[PDB]
């Protein structure tokens, strides 16, 4: 059933292979970098909200110092 | 008050003349620029100058387009022009019409002069001038919402051209094809009707949404 | 009903976090089987040969570029009709996904034109149209990232998307005038064999699911960015700890 | 019924809130000053009452009709002087007044400009003038208009000592015959508390 | 504080994390814009590439040149730049060198792609970069004085526009002739040398003249 | 000998002699307030003392050296505020203040903004603020500068009374040490008359 019987000719399709694999790598790169960018920005904004909570935690600590 | 807004816009545009001279000399420098750089072989100029004149007018009017709503925000004029007893799209139409007659109209006056530097015939001049007449209001109408979206922002640069020019491509395509065919002594009335339908569509649609965009930007 | 309570942003976050992982798993398995059954277990067309398989990596993303622009209009119109301010964030969510899909479509179309054209880029049909769509995506991205405020940016982006979807049929018909006049081109788009076409439809389905996954999770990222100090994010980060 | 009515104006915006729940009404012929805590928010309130900026929640009413429908009648009975001068810098002052309605003949010309203290400087360009008298141009607009409703945002800004007393009398003579004025200032007024109403931006 | 003026101008130019792309994409707008009118045939474009890229670069520089001296007048920041404890020619040198960041080096980054889109060859790309690196700063330095004079007291009718655009004549005519003569393989070092000499001359003589120009403009 | 002195200054704008032959020497630690009567002419004189405008006649002198020669030391000891704030609208308040000297570390940062009245508004863009706050960010420079000479052109415009009181309280300490300030406001200022010296324009 497979059109390509040999595993090696799956990497060399009749001399047109390099441009096909260039299309493959320029297909993989932008989608992967988009997904990693968006997941990293989600984690970064969560960490930024955590650090923000740290800074008004210090502000309420200073308010308790002022009250005492 | 529609003609009153028209008269005020014409007077305030004509009171200074420093910023109206930049696009006209940009048009002149592009037209003077290309034939000397390309070369004096006559087989090239008759086919290349149809693109040259129209894109020169395009880039000249994109250089001119920034005056339409930018200065009125720091003068507080927009906050009173939205307050007049007249709907905002009519005022927008008046201002864009004045913007056309301050910088788009002298292109037609300069057209007999610009025809001399690059050859052509009397039929080519007539077709090119009439297509400029039918094309420059269309460009102003298509460029109005970009300026309206870019009122409140400080930016007066590449973003306006980025918003305008992809919307403005079909006018360039049809006008260049029309007058290129007119260079071949073929009748070009159908392309002229297409340009007229384009102007009718812009006049129907563009000031109706430019007012909404201007209302969004100022708030 | 549930459509009225869909607009509350913590509830939108919760339903989005419900939808993301199963959607991503379905997307990756359908895209995996589509790519496997496309690149393998299929012969090539007679004329161009083994390069014809690039018609996979070119076709759905390109049309879904068009597709996602239509979806953006479906957002933007709503964002002007009832002033549903939640609908304007979907425009910024869907814009760079469409930009990436248009870029990948342009790259595959340029790379596959080599065996006949010779030059990497020849000013033929469908590629000018993809370039114009990419330029419109650039305009929407610039207008979103240009405002200092977010709500005005979303509504201005909705206005720009409405103007673009109004003017887009004119561009798509006027660029075709370069294909009747000014020489001609070959049938590069959908010159297909009728017996073996199901992997292409499964690839269409696979991007659709991937585009939905990316636009939902980016809409989640924007709904975190927008509601910075409101206490539901506070309860979220407290539940984290 | 009141001429200008407010109903639950919510203007929480830009990851904060400004005010909540104001429902003030004005009948014919009143004087009101918005209270002062910060620089603005009062300015945002005045922009909400004039119809330039849309409310987030709640609405305003003019003669019992919402402002998105009665735009023509509202625009025929209002003028706006804010922080912006509202004049074109390039043009001369006389035609800056002449753009607005009437002016023209001397029954509405040269005393609208004279009574604001800008006599002798009519045909001079605006760019060679002080910013205080640039604002006095927009203050001079008040003498030649017949709008029943005035909404003024900072009239007493860079204004000379005599200008305050010159302005306050004219706003009073607007105030008796059913002229509603909505004022924002920072300078104190030499006006008794009884005849002026106070609507406060509550917290 | 020289470098601090540099960094502030860069910060008011670029605001968000991914914002540098718009000067990159606007140039592609113009580079696609010319063949939309002219044609798709790949030899005429190789013939007319110098006019293409030089008109595009001139449009970008003239579009972004306003913020140097026009915007800072109204906000008043220009006055406290004038009173900053550093000589004014160094200040205007910093400001124009920050302006070069907007147009010149994005152009140098995008030169291979627009060379590939316009055909040409590897020698065309090499001479293309070597003339762009010398042509952008002299364009900014020569566009600075006209903008400096046009900021002056607002009475000048028409004569001030001659100081800004028609000075580009020797620069552009020398550059386009060199780039056209680079199409057919010929020695082109004698034109790059005079372009570098013009660059050195205008870089020496521009800020000291524009300092007195800004002194004259606001009185 | 005083630090800043003025000799036979002449100003002429469009056939009107704004001021002619005014001369005054300023000793160290003084609170000169120019009064004026017209809107423009005080602004031009304050502008010309700083060296923006070359005098038509006469000269302004600084430790015996005129302003066209000793610029590099004259600009190192001056703070100027005009009708326009001189700030950049798109940038934040913190970066706009950090452009000028020092700021940075907390010994010179975040209390200069706080004592002006701008606590909790440090990171917000200047465009998204009040015009009173858009001038308050410019008035906040006084707490961190090391300039002996200050010339302020209408400082108290649309700043609340608490801000005015805190400003003048800061001005008192600069008056006690060696430092000359020239201010011009229409509002009366609430301090003893004996400490303020009036140099009024005469004709």
């Amino acid at each position: 059933t497979p059109a390509f019987a040999s595993w090696n000719e799956f990497f060399a399709m009749g001399g047109y292979a390099f441009f096909v694999w260039l299309a493959v790598v320029m297909t993989v790169i932008p989608l992967v970098v988009l997904v990693v960018h968006s997941v990293m920005q989600h984690r970064a904004i969560l960490r930024g909200v955590a650090q923000q909570r740290a800074r008004e935690a210090r502000l309420r600590a200073a308010q308790q110092q002022e009250a005492a | 008050m529609f003609w009153r807004i028209f008269r005020l816009e014409l007077r305030v545009a004509f009171r200074h003349s420093a910023e109206i001279a930049n696009p006209l000399w940009f048009f002149l420098i592009v037209i003077t620029l290309f034939p000397l750089s390309i070369g004096p072989e006559p087989q090239l100029l008759a086919r290349i100058a149809p693109g040259i004149i129209w894109v020169a007018a395009l880039l000249s009017s994109l250089l001119a387009l920034e005056r339409l709503f930018r200065d009125d925000l720091q003068d507080g004029s927009l906050e009173q022009l939205m307050l007049l007893p007249l709907p905002l799209p009519a005022v927008v139409l008046a201002k864009v019409m004045a913007h056309w007659m301050v910088t788009g109209l002298p292109l037609l006056i300069l057209s007999p002069l610009v025809a001399m530097l690059l050859g052509m015939d009397v039929y080519g001049w007539q077709v090119m001038a009439l297509t400029l007449l039918l094309g420059t209001p269309t460009l102003g109408f298509l460029g109005a919402p970009g300026v309206a979206l870019t009122v409140g922002l400080k930016r007066g640069g590449v973003l306006l051209s980025i918003l305008v020019l992809p919307l403005t491509i079909p006018l360039l395509i049809f006008a260049t094809a029309a007058m290129d065919a007119a260079s071949m002594h073929l009748p070009v009335d159908g392309y002229l009707a297409i340009l007229g339908a384009l102007l009718a569509g812009t006049a129907t649609l563009s000031p109706f949404a430019t007012a909404a965009a201007l209302r969004i930007s100022i708030q | 009903k549930t459509l009225h309570q869909l607009a509350i942003p913590p509830r939108l976050y919760q339903i989005c976090g419900w939808f993301i992982p199963w959607l991503a798993i379905a997307s990756v398995v359908v895209l995996t089987v589509g790519w496997i059954w496309g690149f393998g277990f299929a012969p090539a067309d007679y004329q161009q040969g083994n390069s014809y398989r690039i018609i996979y990596l070119h076709v759905p993303a390109a049309i879904w570029s068009m597709g996602i622009y239509a979806s953006m209009a479906v957002a933007a119109f709503i964002g002007l009709v009832w002033q549903m301010k939640m609908a304007n964030l979907a425009v910024a969510a869907m814009a760079p996904i469409g930009a990436v899909f248009t870029f990948i479509a342009l790259v595959t179309g340029s790379a596959w034109g080599k065996p006949m054209w010779g030059t990497w880029w020849v000013w033929d049909a469908r590629l000018t149209s993809e370039l114009v769509l990419l330029f419109l995506y650039v305009g929407v991205i610039a207008l979103w990232h240009a405002f200092d405020d977010r709500r005005l940016a979303g509504r201005a982006a909705g206005i720009l998307v409405l103007i673009g979807v109004v003017n887009l049929p004119i561009i798509h018909y006027s660029v075709e005038w370069w294909n009747t006049l000014h020489q001609g081109s070959t049938r590069m788009q959908q010159s297909i064999d009728p017996a073996m076409r199901s992997p292409l439809r499964w690839s269409i389905f696979g991007f659709l699911l991937l585009s939905a996954t990316l636009t939902l999770m980016r809409m989640r990222n924007l709904i975190l960015l927008m509601e910075k100090r409101r206490p539901w994010v506070s309860e979220l980060i407290l539940k984290r700890g | 019924m009141g001429m200008l009515e407010a109903r639950e104006l919510l203007c929480e915006r830009d990851e904060r809130t400004l005010f909540s729940g104001l429902s003030f009404t004005l009948n014919a012929g009143e004087w009101v000053q918005i209270t002062g805590s910060n620089g603005a928010g009062k300015t945002t309130l005045l922009r909400l009452l004039t119809g330039l900026s849309r409310p987030d929640a709640g609405e305003v009413l003019w003669q019992g009709q919402p402002l998105h429908q009665v735009r023509d009648s509202y625009h025929q009975n209002l003028l706006w002087i804010g922080h912006q001068p509202g004049i074109k810098t390039r043009l001369t002052a006389l035609e800056n007044l002449h753009f607005y309605h009437r002016d023209g003949d001397t029954a509405q010309c040269l005393e609208a400009l004279a009574q604001a203290g800008l006599a002798g400087f009519e045909d001079i360009p605006v760019n060679q003038l002080s910013a205080g008298q640039q604002r006095r141009v927009a203050l001079a607009r008040l003498w030649l208009t017949r709008a029943t409703l005035w909404i003024l945002d900072q009239p007493f800004t860079a204004i000379d000592v005599n200008g305050v007393d010159r302005l306050t009398q004219r706003m009073a003579q607007h105030t008796e015959q059913g002229g509603i004025v909505i004022l924002t200032t920072h300078q104190p007024l030499n006006v008794a508390e009884s005849k002026i109403r106070r609507i406060s931006l509550t917290q």
